[PDB]
């Protein structure tokens, strides 16, 4: 996958994901993307649904495909491990869930992105992730568990 | 003058219709958007679950 991070004062505090046609970036992080082609894009602020602008030209579109409907609750891919929940997100162990790990996509077994993490630092022995997804008909929803600090 | 002058002495029927349309024009447009603001908040609440 291709996921350009976000630089601020030398450290990495967020990640920017690219889906087919559009470029994603979390609102909670501040900084400049390392891709100079992506810096000229006029990203616009929006509501909690995290709408940005895919103003990239034709030569590199459709990097990955967003996952469609008919979601099973089985195995799913993740950068730091695996998640196995559809209605919620899985209770992943420690290590993942620190700081500056926002914007990392959650992929399927065919390489299709299903969700993008935004929060849920630590909730005890079981950590829940606050992600965005599509509920039933492709309409973008935002699911947030209780006590989900911005992560 | 034998009579007395009041506040609504000079207001005619055609002039009173204009100030009740212009008042009603603002009240029609305000409640049009105020209903439509809460309509999409109901769909956005129902979109999640």
């Amino acid at each position: 996958d291709k996921t350009f991070p976000i630089m601020l004062n030398g450290q990495v505090n967020g990640y920017a994901c690219v889906v087919g046609g559009r470029v994603f970036k979390p609102l909670h992080v501040e900084g400049r993307i390392d891709n100079e082609q992506l810096a000229a894009i006029k990203l616009k602020k929006a509501s909690i649904y995290d709408l940005e602008y895919g103003d990239v030209p034709q030569c590199m579109k459709s990097d990955t495909l967003q996952y469609t409907s008919d979601k099973p609750p089985g195995f799913y891919n993740w950068h730091h491990g695996a998640v196995q929940y559809e209605n919620n997100r899985f209770t992943v162990p420690r290590g993942v869930g620190g700081k500056g790990d926002s914007g990392r996509p959650i992929l399927d077994n065919k390489g299709r992105v299903v969700a993008i993490v935004l929060g849920g630092v630590n909730e005890g022995s079981r950590t829940a992730l606050s992600v965005v997804t599509w509920n039933q008909k492709g309409v973008t929803v935002k699911d947030t568990p209780e006590g989900s600090e911005p992560w | 003058a034998q009579h007395t002058e009041s506040f609504t002495s000079a207001i005619s029927a055609t002039a009173w219709s204009w100030i009740k349309v212009l008042v009603g024009g603002t009240s029609a447009f305000i409640v049009l958007g105020l209903i439509a603001t809460a309509v999409v908040a109901l769909v956005l609440f129902f979109h999640r679950h």
